[PDB]
């Protein structure tokens, strides 16, 4: 039930809506298109848009990665029983 | 003789028929080894598991009704006597 | 009077209602909304005779939509099985009479 | 000839019913008073369970080389007596009743030809 | 088949006489109890007050 | 007076004790279970005492008689929990092998009458063998099984 | 059943147990006081009666020692609470070393600020 | 009474009355006492 | 499946909760358990063991089936070494079961006399009596009343009248005969129930 | 091939005992029932998901080969420690013997007195002493102990 997620987002800077957005467009992408490539393509796609390109999302029920972010654009957080990581590289 | 006597029939098989094949011999020798059907149903479940990695749901009974999500061509339906020998398994 | 009228005929004749829960391993919240459908679904399905296979279908088809895409429930007058399941993704229930329900989450 | 040993079976006193196991688990026959193919499946499965269970349990539980079970007989509750014998490749399960039994069984016999005998007069009643 | 019915049956209802010549699981006088049981009169001192 | 006083205390003690037993004849198992565990100031003594670990010859004395009858290898008590409460073999392995062997059959077969009708339970189970036959009695509280050669 | 409030006393974690102990001899004597009102019958008193009898003087040993394992039961919560609280100790002196640490990086402030919000 | 200051105080009470009430018992067993001694004499 | 199931109607209806509390025996050692429902098991244990070695013999007597000829043929005896100095006098049938029948020894030949016990032989066990009871002197006549199995009337030397009841499990009798009674002198040769 | 290597012996004799149990049939292979066959007759743990776990953890599995004998090896290494609590009168002795003991006297009874509202205030303690000391000795012993109070 995502006891444990970890937030690394500007906070008060006006762009608390990242957070917010990233929580939302999860939920509503991923009981629509019921598919972990779909789901990435998704995300990634809606967060390129509203704060521009260089933006990598990978969607796994589970697995284990290791990569470098920009500082403030990196959030990971569980989607019902479905994990997804979002983070913004160039 | 006893197992020339059982003769175990496989009522729906999906699944090889090399693998099928050597399902039947382990179906024989878990009901002679296993005191209780509950034994049986684990016997089957820690030999198909050794012998094949995955997660194996295992379910003998007298009357029983069944509809499982299992992965293509891991599931072989056989019945022996009263009891149902049914492995599938899911990913 | 009372129990030592009561019959096992008599008992399966009298209350076909009556709920019996002899495992739980599920979130109670989860449970009741699980309890209702399947008790409803079997009703609708049971027609002139019971249909293992059809009760089956109908609870198989409700649960994928209801919760997650890979649910299996196995009901059967008797049996003996050994499951792997997810924590807290298991519920085992028995109708009143010879009816063994099994309904885990994989 | 066959059909004969089914009634001898019934004359007997204090016998209910009598059902014949093949090797699989086939009814072959039983008695009419108890349930047909529905019943003698329920009681094939839990007779060839007890039977081969009973049968390897001697053999190398006890430790007896050369040892097999002839006869079992489980008494329960009330008149339940059910008596198994296992012949060539067919085991059969009868099921006989104590003497209270039996007269509990030929009272109630009375009592449902009594039953009738009231329901004709009634209809005869009707009629007139 | 038909060798083995007959015989099994006449197994059978051997088994069947020797049951049926006597219960044996009868219980004499099972559940009712004493009943009418003497009982002697008796009389308790519960206290004494004296002056 | 000290002796004079401890005499005193171990009388009080012994008619604690009786109170049911009301002395008279040494009597009763349950009677003596009961005075030790409630009370274990005092313990022995007070009359003849009969003979001693014989607190009730009925069911005690029953399971001796059948032993002790012609053609009878031994009856062995099984514990509800799969234990020997008694053990009376000739071997120790055929004890111990009908020890933990003979109650999982009477279970299953109790099972097996079981499904047949629910209100009916197992009262006596008997299994005939080639060469011997094999009598089970099944009671929640404990399990009587007797192995008699057929004759 | 016992009650007792768990604060911080002086700052420092303590729950209200030597009272409930203080409390619970006073139960105790009463039940001592009960068996002196006998006037040991004569025309005398039966508080000694019980004093000779060294099944009594056992079972206040008892008492005692019931009082001591349910205080062991409060402590473990009590620690665990106090152990995720500690990492936030008394005073504000830690507070303005801590400030001076903190330096140049604006993301530092946020860090410590997010840490207090899963605090809160 | 199993089922602070107050609980101490409002189970001293409960004590004292059941002193008062253990002591009128000790004045009928001793009567009873005598009097089972007069009849014998 | 039941077993739950009526454990749930046993909750619905709170009437006549079961009762036989679990105080049991327990006593850890030296005779835990070993008494009432198991004592029935002892005692069908104990016949179904005698049944098979007379197995043979029970088998005759429920239907050997034995033109002026008569043939007897005797099929059990029972009798005590203890018990024999005692004559075996009176006899008598429980009318409510054919199979318990009950003979009181006696002591016969006037000049010599000793206790007589009353031993109660019901037909499925014959190797001990299923009730022993113990006389101060032989037992003249037995009798049991027609309308209760349970009563049971008992004549024995001094004239003493005892009257004794099968269901009680102490076995003391639950009558007796007195002087002020009015009890007659010399042997009670017969005695009957109305 | 060793290289000067100590280590238990007593597990590493435990691993051969139940090894060649289940193993005696000198088939020279291992299958993942075998594994739990050990288990399975002593009665270790209680399913087999323990042992499995554990073991998966290891690495991974198959059916059967001979590498199985790890699930032994390691199984030794899973039994852990054990603590539980026995009696209530030991620690009651503990109380009174300060110097974690059985032994010394008189301070222990002193230590009673402190605040003490019972019966004999002094006198009753010393006559107490003197019945759990059986032995003469001025002391009561742990064996002393529990005969006075049992």
């Amino acid at each position: 039930h995502a006891n444990e997620q970890i937030i690394d987002m500007p906070e008060n800077s006006e762009m608390k809506s990242m957070k917010n957005d990233a929580f939302s467009q999860a939920k509503f992408a991923v009981e629509n298109y019921k598919f972990e490539n779909k789901i990435s393509s998704h995300i990634k796609k809606f967060f390129d848009e509203k704060y521009g390109p260089n933006w990598h999302c990978v969607v796994g029920k589970h697995f284990n990665a290791y990569v470098s972010y920009d500082s403030k654009n990196f959030i990971f957080f569980y989607e019902g029983q479905l994990a997804i990581l979002l983070y913004r590289k160039g | 003789s006893h197992l020339d006597k059982v003769q175990p029939v496989i009522k729906n098989s999906d699944m090889s028929v090399e693998m099928q094949k050597e399902v039947e011999e382990v179906a024989k020798k878990a009901i002679d080894y296993c005191n209780t059907d509950k034994e049986i149903a684990t016997f089957i479940k820690d030999d198909f598991r050794s012998r094949y990695h995955g997660t194996w749901h295992c379910i003998v009974g007298r009357n029983f009704g069944s509809f499982v999500t299992f992965e293509r061509s891991y599931y072989i339906y056989l019945y022996v006597g009263q009891l149902a020998i049914l492995l599938f398994k899911t990913g | 009077k009372a129990v030592t009228d009561m019959d096992i005929n008599e008992l399966r004749k009298l209350m076909i209602g009556k709920a019996i829960i002899n495992s739980s391993d599920m979130q109670g919240d989860l449970l009741q909304e699980a309890q209702d459908v399947i008790q409803s679904g079997i009703e609708n399905n049971s027609a002139p005779v019971l249909n293992i296979e059809a009760a089956c279908k109908y609870i198989k088809e409700n649960l994928d939509k209801k919760f997650g895409p890979t649910w299996q429930c196995i009901i059967g007058e008797g049996y003996a099985y050994d499951v792997t399941v997810q924590n807290n993704t298991l519920l085992f229930m028995f109708y009143n009479g010879n009816l063994a329900v099994l309904i885990f989450k994989s | 000839n066959a059909d004969d040993q089914l009634k001898q079976l019934s004359a007997l006193e204090g016998a209910n019913g009598y059902v014949i196991f093949n090797e699989s688990g086939i009814p072959l026959k039983r008695h009419e008073k108890s349930i047909s193919h529905e019943k003698a499946v329920h009681i094939a499965a839990l007779v060839s369970d007890l039977w081969n269970v009973s049968k390897k349990v001697i053999q190398r539980d006890l430790k007896t080389p050369e040892n097999d079970i002839e006869v079992i007989r489980l008494r329960t509750k009330h008149s339940y007596e059910y008596i198994i014998t296992q012949s060539g490749d067919f085991t059969m399960l009868a099921i006989q009743l104590c003497g209270k039994a039996i007269e509990e069984a030929k009272k109630a016999a009375a009592a449902a030809a009594a039953a009738a005998v009231v329901q004709e007069e009634n209809k005869e009643k009707e009629k007139k | 088949f038909p060798q083995a019915v007959k015989d099994l049956k006449e197994g059978v209802e051997k088994c069947i006489y020797q049951n049926n010549q006597i219960d044996l699981l009868e219980e004499y006088f099972e559940g009712e109890t004493s009943e009418h049981v003497v009982e002697n009169l008796s009389s308790k001192t519960l206290m004494l007050f004296k002056d | 007076i000290y002796k004079t006083s401890k005499e005193i205390q171990k009388s009080d003690q012994r008619i604690i004790q009786q109170r049911v037993e009301n002395s008279i004849i040494n009597n009763q198992i349950y009677q003596k279970s009961l005075k030790r565990k409630t009370s274990k100031r005092k313990v022995r003594h007070q009359a003849n005492k009969k003979n001693f670990q014989k607190e009730m010859s009925e069911v005690e004395d029953t399971l001796n008689r059948i032993k002790t009858h012609k053609t009878v290898l031994g009856y062995l008590i099984v514990n509800s929990e799969g234990g020997v409460v008694r053990g009376a073999f000739k071997d120790e392995e055929e004890s111990k092998n009908i020890a933990n062997s003979i109650p999982l059959l009477t279970k299953k077969a109790r099972s097996v009458v079981r499904d047949l009708d629910p209100t009916n339970d197992l009262v006596f189970l008997r299994i005939q063998t080639k060469l011997n036959e094999i009598m089970v009695a099944p009671d929640d509280e404990f399990s009587l099984i007797v192995i008699q050669t057929k004759g | 059943f016992f009650q007792v409030e768990v604060q911080l006393n002086g700052d420092k974690v303590t729950l209200n147990l030597q009272e409930i102990q203080k409390s619970i001899n006073r139960a105790a004597t009463a039940v001592l006081r009960c068996s002196k009102h006998l006037y040991n019958w004569d025309q005398a008193t039966f508080y000694d009666m019980i004093a000779c009898d060294k099944e009594i003087v056992k079972v206040i040993l008892l008492l005692t020692g019931s009082i001591q394992g349910t205080k062991n039961k409060v402590n473990e919560f009590l620690s665990g609470f106090t152990k995720f609280e500690w990492l936030c100790k008394e005073s504000i002196q830690e507070s303005i070393k801590k400030f001076s640490k903190n330096g140049p990086t604006l993301q530092n402030y946020e860090d410590q600020l997010k840490k207090f919000s899963q605090i809160e | 009474h199993l089922p602070l200051d107050s609980f101490v105080q409002l189970q001293e009470e409960y004590i004292n009355s059941k002193t008062d009430f253990l002591t009128s018992k000790n004045v009928e067993v001793e009567r009873a006492v005598d009097d089972l001694l007069q009849t014998i004499m | 499946i039941f077993d739950a199931y009526y454990a749930e109607i046993m909750k619905d209806h709170q009437i006549e909760n079961k009762k036989k509390k679990e105080v049991d025996q327990d006593k850890k050692q030296d005779q835990s358990m070993y008494s009432t429902s198991f004592k029935r098991c002892c005692k069908i244990m104990e016949r179904m063991v005698v049944q098979n070695d007379q197995e043979d013999k029970y088998h005759d007597y429920r239907y050997y089936w034995s033109k002026n000829e008569g043939h007897l043929l005797p099929i059990w005896r029972f009798s005590n070494e203890k018990q024999r100095k005692k004559n075996v006098t009176s006899i008598c049938w429980n009318p409510l079961y054919p199979d318990l029948f009950a003979v009181s020894l006696g002591s016969y030949d006037f000049t010599k006399q000793r206790m007589g016990l009353i031993c109660l032989y019901s037909l499925k066990n014959t190797t001990h009596p299923e009730y022993a009871f113990n006389c101060e002197a032989g037992v003249m006549c037995l009798d049991f009343h027609p309308k209760s199995a349970a009563l049971l009337a008992v004549g024995l030397y001094d004239g003493t009248v005892l009257v004794y009841d099968i269901r009680n499990k102490h076995k003391k009798p639950i009558y007796q005969s007195t002087v002020r009674n009015q009890k007659h002198t010399d042997p009670v040769w017969q005695v009957k129930w109305n | 091939m060793a290289s000067e290597v100590m280590n238990l012996s007593e597990e590493d004799i435990q691993f051969c005992q139940k090894a060649f149990s289940d193993y005696d049939e000198d088939g020279l292979g291992a299958i993942k029932v075998s594994d739990l066959k050990l288990a399975l007759e002593n009665i270790g743990c209680s399913l087999s998901e323990n042992d499995l776990f554990k073991m998966i953890s290891e690495v991974d599995e198959k059916n059967t080969g001979l590498i199985k004998f790890s699930d032994f090896l390691n199984i030794y290494y899973k039994q852990k420690y054990a603590n539980l609590g026995d009696d209530d009168q030991d620690l009651v002795d503990a109380f009174v013997a300060m110097g974690g003991n059985a032994d010394t006297t008189g301070s222990v009874d002193a230590n009673r007195l402190i605040q003490i509202v019972k019966e004999e205030f002094e006198m009753t303690i010393d006559i107490v002493g003197l019945i759990r000391e059986i032995d003469k000795d001025g002391s009561g012993e742990i064996e002393y102990e529990e005969f006075k109070l049992l």
